[PDB]
RNA sequence: UUACGGCGGU
RNA sequence: AGAACGAAAGUCGGAGGUUCGAAGACGAUCAGAUACCGUCGUAGUUCCGACCAUAAACGAUGCCGACUGGCGAUGCGGCGGCGUUAUUCCCAUGACCCGCCGGGCAGCUUCCGGGAAACCAAAGUCUUUGGGUUCCGGGGGGAGUAUGGUUGCAAAGCUGAAAC
């Protein structure tokens, strides 16, 4: 009755960073959490994290840096058209210089600013500042 | 803090806990900032420079400074080696 | 009724600690050099303050009241810092230890470097006093 | 007055009325 | 909780309009008995003849008779 | 407000407990709300102690005890004073007071 | 302590083990597993004295890094730690508080009895712990001896030896007067120290003054 | 005419601690009131916001005292607000001055984008709550104004802050609390990492070993 | 063992 | 939607009827006692069958899932060890002793954080607001009343307003 995954994973991440914690253990793996978590360890948020492979859903260990503020999810994947995008910006970004809503367009998961450096509107998957 | 002129508008840069990376506030009055003298390698005595570690009061205050400043002892060259 | 106020025993403790080298235990001489060596503005706290010197005139004589005047404030560096024992109490090269301290003082290579003779543990775990009122 | 004994007086008055009803069809 | 999925639009539109029935100011205006109950009849001034003279007695801290009518 | 924490009542894991009766005014009380008393009390009445032992048959008697369990409500608990009104954080200790026999 | 001036030195387990100073009460906190060895059969847990002397050195680089030797305050509540915290501060010429700590000490600016110290260093955690909530108020750095009973909230270089026993408390103080002078120009390293760690000891009760007279027939008559 | 009495008080008066930001980023606690007002003096304005009348029951009649409420802050990013209560208005009032310059803070300023210039607003969104009061503080494009109540506003205002969109939840007719949970959000501007606060800081040297000399060489 | 009331506004 | 079970009291029927005991009778106490107290005592309390479906039915906290401090103890399994005690003069399992693991009923400490606070290791992870889903609240009364439907032998239950 885990009816979403990236909620957990995430949730487990935010609940260790506050605690002051330098590792977090994310139990079930997906490929949907490695490419949210290799959207935040470009722009620097975490650091390595390993996949620990079994043969069952894989688990990951994440290196919390500290600069994570929030890291939390919008659970009902909405839908955003790139006209609708700017004001989910200014409703769950603290600021405009700086947090990133992450969502999955057909070419990838990515930003808010490269998907519209692209022009490919998607499903709202996350948010973390 | 560096607008696009370049320019630093900001009226100082706040130090930040040397174990969770967590900015030491202005009035969190339970922050300390303190120094090991290291010493030389041949006589073993005092000279003269240090180093200084900030540990934020919210990590003093939950127990662990003492966890934090072995650990960063330990990264920097001064505990054991074991 | 006998019980004295505050400032009867405050100014009685300032005469003790400060003109300890006067006064003793007869109350009619004390109550002749607090005369001379205060300012007391009516008879009868005069000799109420003397009595309460001559009471601690003898309390004093007996041991560490609360009491900074210059001998019984000298007289305890005799104890603290002096008794540099002639012998140690640490120096004794046969002292006990367990077969689990052996192991750990084996990995801090100090093994063969002691003399260090052991005791064995007798048999028990029966620490932890009984638990419940009896 | 207590709610128990609020509920009680007007049970008994509502069975009062649940009967002139009855009475005067 | 509530309902937050990209499908329930209809549990959350009809659970809203019965709950919109539980407070004053919506349900007076818009059950219709409160309109078929005002004497005005849904309106600001209304003529009426007067019958009676009548003194009310004011409430509980004053003393006073406020004079009305019985239109 | 919630006075206490548990209510009044040594009952976690339940839903029910038996009922008791109180000694003295026997009212229906549950059987872990109820004060609880054990009295050891020596049946002989120590001061009549010296007045029958030389009355005795035997040279040396053990006295028999008398084991009566007391149980009370607590309207008769702290109105007989086996039980005091406590302050609020003196509350959180479940120690007993001791027992000074001598 | 990585060098090999800072080693070690065997003749100090031979006097930590005739003082104490490796046998910790029965239950451990939480914090201090890095700090034990194991338990024994009579429940009494060990400490690894590699890890006590590494932090007494660590804390002893906190008090040399001190720029005025008579600013750091050296404090003690219980008795057994009186005696040995008014000649630790004689020794390395700290400011000692030994008696009860007066609340209101570090941060109560009116009275007189207002120090402002920039480091502090503590006999007992658990039983001291007035100083410490206070060094809260003031942003200020506390070393503490502690033993596995002790919880570790403010400490920051808490030394995992004893707080309990009058030998163990004596010569921990010895020996982290011995090394903080010893990081000076005032004790070679080479020679060992001539101040005695019987010195620093609790004192007896009152029949001190009647042995020391029963064995001195001969040097005063 | 002001001899201090600790030492964070004393290394100002000789003129050998300069320009306030440091004690600020070594977080020391400020115990006199003259240190603050040592640098910022006249550049501070004192305006009060209410004095409530607070009273207690007694055995005959009752105790009224009175409890006020004042703000104090430049207009360059430093903020107070103190609370006294006593028996009388204009000793409760006095009091508060100093007990505001006392708590000071300073405020960071931001941008809402197009960092072109001086910062005019707060750097993201904070939040401060003061028993049921939250106060949301919200960067507003740049020509806006404070919009808010007036009492967040004198203190806005008294940041010099810009321009700041603003929404409050709760008993805001609490004066007291509603003043509080402003001041809360403005000083929590500092205490919020950003990623222009990455790069793990240099550490000077302190006040306290860097002017061993006045202590040891000249109080001694 | 018995102990029931206390006009309205200020 | 639709069902199953559901304290006590209550209803219908049959067995039984010691104790207790609504109602009632009396004795008191009382200004008055239709109450407290005492003596007696009907229905009832006990069993079988059929109904009713409500309680301060309360941890006044829906269920499922995850993460986030410490410590000792307890109940049931499992695993590992000094030793002690059992026919055991050897055993294996029993009894205790020291731990660990899982599930549980709880406790104590804590500036985890929350909260209007009492307090809560959940009532935390919440203006830095989105793990799923169900029921339900919208000032106080009138009122869980009126009426319509429906269930019941009844008592009543569920559903449930408005004027004012
Ligand atoms: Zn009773």
């Amino acid at each position: 009755v885990r009816m979403n995954v990236l909620a957990d994973a995430l949730k487990s991440i935010n609940n260790a960073e506050k605690r002051g914690k330098r590792q977090v253990l994310i139990r079930p793996c997906s490929k949907v959490i490695v490419r949210f978590l290799t959207v935040m360890m470009k722009h620097g948020y975490i650091g390595e994290f390993e996949i620990i492979d079994d043969h069952r859903a894989g688990k990951i260990v994440v290196n919390l840096t500290g600069r994570l503020n929030k890291c939390g999810v919008i659970s009902p994947r909405f839908d955003v058209q790139l006209k609708d995008l700017e004001k989910w910006q200014n409703n769950l970004l603290p600021s405009r210089q700086f947090g990133f809503i992450v969502l999955t367009t057909s070419a990838g998961i990515m930003d808010h600013e490269e998907a519209r450096r692209k022009h490919t509107g998607g499903k709202i998957l996350g948010f973390f500042f | 803090m560096q607008n696009d002129a370049g320019e630093f508008v900001d009226l100082y840069v706040p130090r930040k806990c040397s174990a969770s990376n967590r900015i030491i506030g202005a009035k969190d009055h339970a922050s300390i900032q303190m120094n090991v003298a290291e010493v030389d390698k041949v006589t073993g005595r005092f000279n003269g420079q240090f180093k200084t570690y900030a540990i934020c009061g919210a990590i003093r205050r939950m127990g662990e400074s003492d966890d934090s400043i072995l650990r960063l002892a330990k990264a920097d060259g001064i505990v054991s080696k074991n | 009724g006998r019980v004295r106020t505050k400032t009867v025993k405050k100014a009685a403790r300032v005469i003790i600690e400060k003109y300890y080298t006067r006064l003793g235990n007869d109350f009619h001489t004390n109550k002749r050099v607090c005369e001379e060596i205060a300012i007391i503005p009516s008879k009868k706290l005069r000799n109420k303050i003397a009595g309460y010197v001559t009471h601690l005139m003898k309390r004093i004589q007996r041991g560490p009241v609360r009491g900074i005047s210059i001998k019984l404030q000298e007289e305890e560096r005799e104890r603290r810092d002096n008794y540099v024992p002639e012998v140690s109490a640490l120096d004794q090269e046969i002292i006990e230890v367990d077969p689990d301290t052996k192991e750990m003082l084996k990995l801090l290579d100090f093994g063969s470097l002691s003399n260090l003779q052991v005791t064995q543990p007798t048999v028990g775990m029966n620490f932890k006093t009984p638990r419940g009122p009896v | 007055m207590r709610a128990k004994w609020r509920k009680k007086r007007m049970r008994r008055l509502k069975r009062k009325r649940r009967k002139m009803r009855q009475r005067s069809k | 909780g509530k309902c937050r999925g990209l499908r329930t639009a209809r549990k959350l539109r009809s659970h809203r309009r019965d709950q919109k029935w539980h407070d004053k100011q919506y349900k007076k205006a818009h059950l219709g008995t409160a309109l078929k109950a005002n004497p005005f009849g849904g309106a600001s001034h209304a003529k009426g003849i007067v019958l009676e003279k009548v003194g009310v007695e004011a409430k509980q801290p004053n003393s006073a008779i406020r004079k009305c009518v019985r239109v | 407000t919630k006075k206490r924490r548990n209510n009044g009542r040594a009952k976690k894991g339940r839903g029910h407990v038996q009922p008791i009766r109180c000694t003295n005014c026997a009212r229906c009380v549950p059987k872990d709300k109820a004060i609880k008393k054990f009295v050891i009390r020596n049946i002989v009445e120590a001061a009549a102690v010296r007045d029958i032992s030389e009355a005795s048959v035997f040279d040396a008697y053990v006295l028999p005890k008398l084991y009566v369990k007391l149980h009370y409500c607590v309207s008769c608990a702290i109105h007989s004073k086996v039980v005091r009104n406590r302050s609020r954080e003196a509350r959180k200790d479940r120690t007993p007071p001791p027992r000074f026999r001598p | 302590g990585a060098l090999d001036v800072l080693q070690m030195k065997e003749e100090d387990v031979l006097k930590f083990l005739a003082a104490g100073t490796h046998l910790g009460g029965t239950n451990l906190d939480f914090q201090m597993e890095q700090y034990i060895y194991k338990r024994k059969s009579d429940g009494i847990y060990i400490i690894n004295l590699k890890r006590t002397w590494e932090k007494l050195l660590l804390a002893a680089r906190a008090i040399v890094a001190i720029e005025n030797p008579a600013d750091v305050s050296v404090i003690s509540s219980r008795n057994t730690g009186q005696r040995a915290v008014l000649k630790f501060a004689a020794a390395t010429g700290a400011t000692p508080i030994a008696g009860r700590f007066t609340p209101g000490t570090f941060t109560n600016q009116i009275q007189a009895a207002f120090r402002e110290p920039r480091l502090l260093v503590v006999t007992d955690p658990r039983a001291d712990h007035q100083p410490l909530t206070e060094a809260s108020y003031v942003n200020l750095p506390t070393i503490a001896l502690c033993n596995t009973d002790s919880p570790l909230r403010y400490v920051d270089i808490a030394i995992p030896c004893n707080n309990k026993g009058a030998h163990s408390v004596g010569l921990m103080w010895w020996m982290l007067a011995r090394e903080v002078l010893r990081m000076r120009g005032t004790i070679s390293r080479e020679h060992p120290w001539e101040v005695m760690p019987d010195l620093y000891f609790y004192r007896d009760p009152e029949e001190i003054e009647k042995e020391e007279q029963a064995a001195a027939e001969k040097a005063v008559t | 005419e002001w001899m201090p009495v600790t030492k964070l008080g004393r290394l100002v008066k000789d003129m050998k601690i300069k320009s306030l930001e440091e004690i600020y980023l070594f977080s020391l606690p400020i115990k006199e009131s003259e240190i603050i007002d040592f640098f910022l003096g006249a550049s501070l304005k004192d305006e009060v916001l209410k004095i409530m009348p607070v009273q207690k029951q007694t055995r005959a009649g009752q105790r009224t005292r009175f409890k006020a409420f004042v703000a104090i802050g430049d207009y360059n990013g430093h903020v107070g607000l103190g609370v006294k209560c006593s028996k009388e208005v204009a000793t409760a009032i006095r009091g508060a001055i100093i007990l505001a310059k006392l708590s000071i803070v300073p405020v960071r300023r931001g941008y809402w984008g197009n960092k072109i210039g001086k910062p005019h607003t707060v750097p993201c969104k904070v939040t401060g709550r003061c028993g049921s009061v939250l106060v949301r503080l919200i960067p507003a494009p740049r020509g806006t104004g404070i919009v808010s109540a007036p009492v967040p506003k004198k203190l806005l205002m008294m940041a010099g802050i810009d321009d700041c969109y603003t929404s409050a939840r709760g008993c805001t007719a609490t004066l007291g609390n509603f003043a509080k949970a402003t001041f809360d959000a403005i000083s929590k501007t500092y205490s919020y990492l950003t990623p222009d606060l990455w790069k793990e800081t240099v550490f000077t040297k302190s006040p306290y070993q860097e002017f061993t000399d006045h202590l040891v060489k000249t109080h001694t």
